[PDB]
């Protein structure tokens, strides 16, 4: 099988600005037969280059295919508020054919601190077996964040889970919520709980954090 | 007028079955080869299945070879995808798909009229198979109670299958609400949370609540978050 590989995972672009991406191929690859297509949110995708250079029905100009062997790229010229999208490389010289793993095409606005909250486990909750912790990081640029939760100052690791929402298509910003999830027993046996974020847009790791019952 | 519509999602056991359908109109259905994409959690897209136009030629993709059957009906414009012995990995949204009206053979020959399954010019807007063991289970919603301002939210725990639907104030709250995508949990069970930045001195007086909708458990949730 052929493999696809996409770079940049995710290219934060400016509007007018020209935009490269680059698909790598683990084999090579006639270069008449290769694809790209775009992704919006919720919608299908859509052929945007075919066999190689090709623009597909009703494509904007600005967009442009290359490539041969195992190294090919899609440009857009000037890039328009309607093209920041997913972009997928797709292969068929050889079955089984094979899409890439896509390159996220962002908005790329000014750094944005997140705002960090913390929330304890409701008592409704600990009345069950179970305590949830969330860690709420609203509102920032870029998406890039690392969430540290700590026990005691133990810091925790496997058993958390992040989320963080689409792009915001009026400030451009992020959000994310990572919850720590203990038995009420381990939630009972310690005292202070806390959330360390370390963001581009924080001169230094910002903690927020409670004591258990406090 | 050029339309492709699916049809066969919904939820199916691990070992169980599924046949999808596509409705091509608006085209000459007979001279366009076909294939389905689909398209995991989180993830980009997968080559599944393609055939050409006489159905005469049909590949498909290495985790499914052997499991899916794909077939065209050129007197009835549809074109079908068998799944049998499906597993959890195989949840995603399957794209039926519109290839090309030509093909070119080993000597480079390009044969108008007999498309193929190179590329897609045409997609549906897509369905979605759930494969999983999983029970229905409706969720436990719990408070998430409370610079300048302050935040608060709900947490919709351990529920199955999707969706929920989270709204603050019966509809009256929507700026500062940030709905996130639900987490798959090691359990099969999804889990989300809702939140919402208000400013933090109208927590004395205004009340918020946040309203849980769950209709496969038959589960509506009106949760009152207070300091």
């Amino acid at each position: 099988e052929i493999v696809l590989t996409q770079s940049p995972a995710t290219l934060s672009v400016s509007p007018g600005e020209r935009a490269t991406l680059s698909c790598r191929a683990s084999q090579n690859v006639h270069p008449r037969y290769f694809a790209w297509y775009q992704q919006k949110r919720g919608q299908s995708p859509r052929l945007l280059i075919h066999s190689g250079s090709t623009r597909a029905a009703g494509i904007a100009d600005r967009f442009s295919g290359g490539g041969s062997g195992m190294h090919f790229t899609l440009t857009i010229t000037r890039v328009e508020p309607e093209d920041f999208a997913v972009y997928f490389c797709q292969q068929y010289g050889g079955s089984p054919y094979t899409f890439g793993q896509g390159t996220r095409v962002e908005l790329r606005r000014t750094v944005a601190a997140p705002s960090v909250f913390i929330f304890p486990p409701s008592d409704e909750q600990l009345k069950s077996g179970t305590a949830s912790v969330v860690c709420l990081l609203n509102n920032f640029y870029p998406r890039e964040a690392k969430v540290q939760w700590k026990v005691d100052n133990a810091l925790q690791s496997g058993n958390s889970q992040e989320s963080v929402t689409e792009q915001d298509s009026k400030d451009s910003t992020y959000s994310l919520s990572s919850t720590l999830t203990l038995s009420k027993a381990d939630y009972e046996k310690h005292k202070v709980y806390a959330c360390e974020v370390t963001h581009q847009g924080l001169s230094s790791p910002v903690t927020k954090s409670f004591n258990r019952g406090e | 007028e050029v339309q492709l519509v699916e049809s066969g999602g919904g939820l199916i056991r691990p070992g169980g079955s599924l046949r999808l359908s596509c409705k091509g109109s608006g085209f000459i259905f007979e001279n366009f080869g076909f294939g389905w994409v689909r398209q995991g959690p989180g993830k980009g897209l997968e080559w599944v299945s393609g055939t050409n136009w006489n159905g005469g030629d049909s590949r498909y993709g290495d985790s499914v070879k052997g499991r899916f059957t794909i077939s065209r009906d050129n007197s009835n414009n549809f074109v079908y995808l068998q799944m049998n012995s499906l597993r959890p990995e195989d949840t995603a949204i399957y794209y039926c798909a519109r290839g090309t009206d030509y093909t070119i053979d080993d000597q480079g020959i390009r044969y108008q009229g007999s498309g193929t399954f190179w590329y897609f010019d045409v997609w549906g807007r897509g369905t979605l198979v759930t494969v999983s063991s999983a029970s229905t289970k409706g969720p436990s919603v719990f408070p998430l109670a409370p610079g300048g301002t302050a935040a608060l939210g709900c947490l919709v725990k351990d529920y199955f299958p999707e969706p929920v639907t989270v709204s603050w104030n019966s509809g009256a709250l929507t700026s500062g609400v940030h709905t996130f995508p639900a987490v798959l949990q090691s359990s099969g069970l999804y889990s989300l949370s809702s939140v919402v930045t208000v400013p933090s001195s109208s927590l004395g007086t205004q009340t918020y609540i946040c309203n849980v909708n769950h209709k496969p458990s038959n589960t509506k949730v009106d949760k009152k978050v207070e300091p």
